[PDB]
């Protein structure tokens, strides 16, 4: 994808995952655990909703019938009607399908660029503290407890606080 | 200790088309043309009218199937299959563009002409193709004028409508077709006949074809409709020396309402915009595939089984 | 800890316009793409045009007194006004649109004689109070109104026949009155029945006079219907007749092209423009437009939008 | 955005900064200053001329009349002639809709961008001399005068002459 | 230190395209998407066809002398030229375009006598010098010019009728002599007045020969003009006449669907098509195409553009 | 552009390598190499091939004849189809302008999109064993030999094996 996260350095997703689009998986000494990320989440859906409202709108051009159904109609101008409706219908097909494949394109490259937005935002948190494995986690040099998870997924996570343990882990 | 970031996913996605590629699979999506349609008209919240047997243009001249759609008003007016125009063989000139305006518009007044007749004229002339209740009749708004001294040359006689009203009111009146010289005479004498029609926007006249013809509902001669349309304030005299099928009445097209062709039954409980030959079409989708002859305010008709629109990611399973 | 900073500019409150995900989304600036605003004026600078007045297209091809000084002319646009006049006499022609229509796609008329002699009895030279020049019985300038010379007495079979020998096709009209009795029409024609036949290589047709009792259009039962035609260069039309033709005494070529405006809307001579409707001009540079779907000449395409604004800055983030 | 800076990891824009689209806010012993970097202005300008571009030029086709402004049309073609052009109004209108609400995401997505590049551009020349402090700031571990704060946004800025003085500081020594 | 770069392929020269923000962008590749180049001939392989050549549609109906191979037959693609001829005696049909059209819709044609038979009284092998055949005097193939059998002579009230006996509809033709003078018309048909008068049980109407002069188109001052219905199965039409009418000796009936061009490019049995124009075919798995407006079967749409490049490649960014 | 690679960071393209769209050259004790990326090169080529297959998928709209070219039409409904003719025309070059230039702003994106995640998939690999020089490479701190370039390229390459190498010569010790 353009933004190369969902179906690209992230391997696959998550079946068990039921209350979100996007989250956070952990690992530490007490276990492991799941939580979904409510405000990338919502950016996504909002997208797809906006979209679903500009389908569904109204035109309200009444038209009026130029085809008897039940009787004929003068060849000539039967003709010259057959060639405007086909041709606007060859139109509209056109479009509609130009319409979706744009928009699929477009949804799809969203939501890739929104799991990378996170991951982006929880790079920057850990500053020093943490480093990629390039497969989506970042491996942390201290010791970071449930509640040290839970800063992290609050976005109340203080490099500061964990800076010298980690940095002399990283070094040896 | 370790913290991963993901995505969600299904056990079974949807496959849809982008600009890149006709096979991606998503975690869900939503059909955009409209493929179900409702087998019957959706009439509730319209003033509407079933002509039934009824055929627009039989409601002008008054067919004995028109009785009961001989004036009135409405919103929607429903047409169906082999409706009954005409009860004496014939047709109109420009039925069509006839028939649209009446499907374009929400009602019909009728007006009488006050056209009154000498005694050498005969107007009770009646039909045995246009029967009413046992009895022998003829269209109702409409007279057919013949001499009552069978043989006579039919007289060289006037009638004037004029429209006093604000509005343009639409006049039809018919020439009749003898299906051979010696009826010809019967009904309007041996002259060479003629029949002129004047009104400030409009002239034309008009002369009886004769000649020996297949029988409709056992009859060889004709009644052919001619209409014009009468200006506030104009009149329109009719000059006439035999075969002149003369107005009793003349109509006036009220309002505005949609015509709809459909042999559909109709349901009073659903309500419908958008209406075809098959039924109703009830949808927020904006394409349909069921017909690209529709009335109303319709989804844009396309060429296409299916289009889904992705409302999800790439769908990556486990 | 000294320290560098990134960041984008602002506005107090820009515009909102809409995208794909969101209808109300702010942006710092915008534009419009749709024109509302027009000119309640004809911008005809830079343009050879003419104003017909009351003269309606028509009555340039058969010299209706109001169309006097509109016989000939060139021009690259002509401007129709409403209620203008084609018939003095009343009458109407056949085939009348695709008419007006041909003469407001032209860019000129000349006018050719066709020189039609007459017997010493027919009076060419048949007049109407229904059209007057000077307070004087008239008639249509390209046309002659013939009728026996000695009244009641029998129309005279007569032929005549015009030869283009130009290098373009020439447009031919005349005319069949149907007078409003029996009575007058044995006046004008004599006792006769009465036919007149017309045809060339590309066209022929005959017509026989209406007789009967109708309204008075100025103060005339009498109606003179006008029929037309195209006349090849080297190609000869003829006509046949012994009575209640009117008969032209000049035909019209139409000149090169021109583009036809229908409207009221007065002439200003220091705006220019190449798109029209019926309430005046629209000069934009957008490609859209909501003022009419009835438009003439290079025109932005008609929408049903009061308003598209398209986005010239970024998202607004405000303090 | 799709880019995650504008509307993103920074907070809010700069009403102040009048001179340009995107730019710089520094801070040090001396003070602070404000500066707009003109190639990342010019560059998501240029992209919003290149639009109006193709906006504003004109389709010559000429069209003629079809339907008499002052008389009546004949009514079955009267009808197929609205159809018609009611059924060319629809198409435009969406054509019109389409265009805008696509190419204001497009320009919204695409100065998002410009702002994300500018900031690319910088952590890189910083290299191994600054933070990423999370809102769009980078902050030196080294005395950054006024001079080297200029050297950095005209890009000019050695990473080698502050770099044991930066990584000392960097691990406390 | 050792160093890894990552880099992207370049060219000497790429091409140029548009993009929604640049007329200029270099890229590395690009394909048009708009059809330039025409094939100047008429693709028929895997079609069966049939070239008119020199005869006209409505004359494969009536049988002109040029449309002698072509009066009956099945297609499922017909070709029309320029100049083709329909009427070797002069005249036209009504709704005569409406009638070509309904022919280049259609995939053959069927012939089926009107079995009309005439008295003594009747001449019915009227001929013209027109119309030839093998040098000698000949007439329409389908019709049969009917006259008094002596010259001067009134003639006889008839009474012909073609009755439908098929499970669909037949396309009968007749036509209307318009006699050049008085003398012609009193010769042929006598000094009795004549009304021809034709009636189906959907169709109606009279007609009269058109006295009178005119130019003459291959030597004949004469007008035969050509009226034309659809006879529905069990249907039948009557034909009421005392002179003047051109019968019928056979009617027509259309089968199938076809394909109808009008090209004067040459035929060419070797390459396939399945869109065609004036100037030949068009072979193009492309979108769009700028050939021409005016164009027959499943074909590119037309826009009015000379080049569009795709960009199938990255920005091009040279050494 | 958009991803800040293609015509951006890294400074020009290359001609010499002709067998794919991206790829890498190194540099080492042994000297130098050069080799295309097969993974991201399809990718593009994938795409842009799904794009082609869009363009020339026909559809089965027969259309007759409305207008004849050897006989004359009656003026009104002639003008009318002219009139029709034209605003169709108008329509489809108006759509094929516009759906080119459209792919040709994502083809070009998605171009440098490819380039990008080429270069993030590299970062991400080497970890703390090698530094960015912002024109695109990657300035390696340890003996990395053609076999370990293979590694790199072959998405084998093991951070820890020169981690402690590495982060010596980094911190210069
Ligand atoms: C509907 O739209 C169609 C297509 O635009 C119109 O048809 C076109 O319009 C004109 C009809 O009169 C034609 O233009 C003229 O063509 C003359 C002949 O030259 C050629 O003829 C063939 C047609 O068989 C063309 O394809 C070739 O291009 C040939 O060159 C020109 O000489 C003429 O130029 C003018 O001539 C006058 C003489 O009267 C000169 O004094 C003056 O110098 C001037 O330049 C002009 O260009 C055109 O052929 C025709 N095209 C087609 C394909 O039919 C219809 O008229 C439109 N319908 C309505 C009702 O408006
Ligand atoms: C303008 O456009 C309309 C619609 O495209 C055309 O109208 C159609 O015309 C075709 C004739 O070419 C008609 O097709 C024929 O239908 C006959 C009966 O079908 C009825 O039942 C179906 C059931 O769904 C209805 O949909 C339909 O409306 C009919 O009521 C068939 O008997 C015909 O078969 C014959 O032709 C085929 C060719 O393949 C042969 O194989 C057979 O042997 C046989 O001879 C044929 O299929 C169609 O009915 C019309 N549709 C409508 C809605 O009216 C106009 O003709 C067109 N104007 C033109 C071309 O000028
Ligand atoms: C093709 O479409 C055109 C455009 O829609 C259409 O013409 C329009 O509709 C009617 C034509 O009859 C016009 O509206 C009428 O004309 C004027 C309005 O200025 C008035 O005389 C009428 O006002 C009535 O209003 C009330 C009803 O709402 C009545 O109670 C009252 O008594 C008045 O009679 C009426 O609105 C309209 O102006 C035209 N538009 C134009 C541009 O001319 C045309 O009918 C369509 N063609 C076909 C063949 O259907
Ligand atoms: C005098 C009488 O009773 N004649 C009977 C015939 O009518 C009938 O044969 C059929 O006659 C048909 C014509 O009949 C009517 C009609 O249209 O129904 C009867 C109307 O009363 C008559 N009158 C008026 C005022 O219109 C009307 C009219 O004269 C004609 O329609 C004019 O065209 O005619 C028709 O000709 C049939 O073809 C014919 O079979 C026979 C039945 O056996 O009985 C007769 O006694
Ligand atoms: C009897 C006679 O004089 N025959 C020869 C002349 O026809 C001819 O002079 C030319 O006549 C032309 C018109 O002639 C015909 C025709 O179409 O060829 C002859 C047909 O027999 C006749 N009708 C029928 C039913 O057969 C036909 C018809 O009357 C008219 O076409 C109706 O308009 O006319 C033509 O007018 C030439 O312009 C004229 O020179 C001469 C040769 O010069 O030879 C005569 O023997
Ligand atoms: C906003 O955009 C328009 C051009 O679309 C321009 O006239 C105006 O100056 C712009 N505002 C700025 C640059 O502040
Ligand atoms: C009809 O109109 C004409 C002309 O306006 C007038 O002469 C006549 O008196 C009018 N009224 C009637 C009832 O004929
Ligand atoms: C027109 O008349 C002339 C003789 O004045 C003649 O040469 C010409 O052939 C006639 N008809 C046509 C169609 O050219
Ligand atoms: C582009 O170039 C390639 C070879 O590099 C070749 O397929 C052809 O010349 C062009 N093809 C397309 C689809 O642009
Ligand atoms: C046609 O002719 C036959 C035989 O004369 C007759 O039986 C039939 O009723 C006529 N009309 C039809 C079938 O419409
Ligand atoms: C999409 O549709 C399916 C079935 O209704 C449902 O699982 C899913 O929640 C829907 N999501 C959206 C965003 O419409």
């Amino acid at each position: 994808g353009l933004f190369g996260a969902i179906a690209g350095f992230i391997e696959n997703g998550w079946e068990g995952m039921v209350d979100g689009w996007y989250g956070f998986r952990h690992q530490n000494a007490q276990g492991t655990g799941q939580a979904a990320d409510y405000k990338s989440t919502q950016a996504a859906i909002d997208q797809i909703t906006g979209k679903l409202n500009r389908l569904i709108e109204k035109t309200n051009t009444e038209f009026e019938s130029i085809e008897s159904e039940f009787s004929e109609i003068e060849h000539q101008i039967g003709n010259v009607i057959n060639w405007t409706k086909d041709s606007i219908t060859d139109i509209w097909t056109y479009q509609a399908e130009l319409l979706v494949a744009m928009e699929n394109q477009h949804t799809i490259d969203m939501a890739d660029s929104e799991m990378l937005n996170l991951y982006e935002r929880v790079r920057k948190q850990l500053r020093q503290n943490a480093e990629e494995d390039g497969k989506g986690c970042f491996e942390i040099y201290h010791a970071c407890d449930d509640s040290c998870m839970e800063s992290i997924r609050n976005n109340t996570y203080d490099h500061s606080q964990y800076r010298e343990e980690a940095l002399l882990n990283r070094l040896n | 200790d370790k913290i991963c970031l993901g995505h969600h996913a299904v056990a079974n996605g949807t496959i849809v088309k982008t600009l890149t590629n006709e096979q991606e699979e998503v975690t869900n999506a939503t059909e955009t043309v409209e493929s179900t349609s409702l087998d019957r008209l959706c009439m509730k919240g319209r003033s509407h009218k079933d002509l039934g047997n009824c055929h627009p243009i039989g409601m002008l001249i008054g067919t004995p199937a028109c009785d009961l759609h001989l004036t009135g008003t409405w919103d929607t007016l429903i047409e169906r299959e082999n409706a009954i125009a005409y009860c004496y063989p014939g047709a109109t000139v420009n039925e069509e563009a006839l028939r649209q305006k009446i499907m374009e518009s929400g009602g019909i007044s009728k007006i009488s002409t006050g056209f009154t007749y000498g005694s050498s004229i005969n107007s009770a002339g009646t039909t045995k193709a246009c029967m009413r209740n046992g009895g022998n009749s003829f269209y109702a708004e409409l007279k057919w004028l013949v001499s009552k001294s069978k043989g006579q040359n039919f007289p060289q006689t006037t009638n004037t409508y004029r429209n006093t009203d604000t509005a343009e009111h639409l006049i039809m009146w018919g020439i009749h077709h003898p299906s051979s010289t010696q009826e010809k005479n019967d009904l309007y004498g041996t002259q060479s006949l003629s029949i002129s029609v004047g009104s400030s926007t409009y002239q034309s006249n008009f002369v009886p074809v004769v000649g020996a013809r297949p029988q409709v509902n056992g009859q060889s001669g004709r009644i052919d409709f001619h209409w014009t349309l009468v200006q506030p304030g104009d009149n329109i005299t009719f000059s006439h020396n035999g075969g002149l099928i003369a107005p009793s009445r003349v109509s006036k097209l009220i309002g505005r309402g949609l015509g709809i062709q459909s042999d559909a039954p109709i349901d009073n409980n659903c309500e419908s915009k958008c209406f075809w030959r098959g039924g109703s079409i009830n949808t927020r989708l904006p394409f349909q595939n069921l017909s690209p002859r529709t009335v109303g305010q319709c989804p844009k008709y396309v060429n296409k089984k299916s289009l889904m629109l992705a409302t999800g990611m790439r769908n990556v399973p486990e």
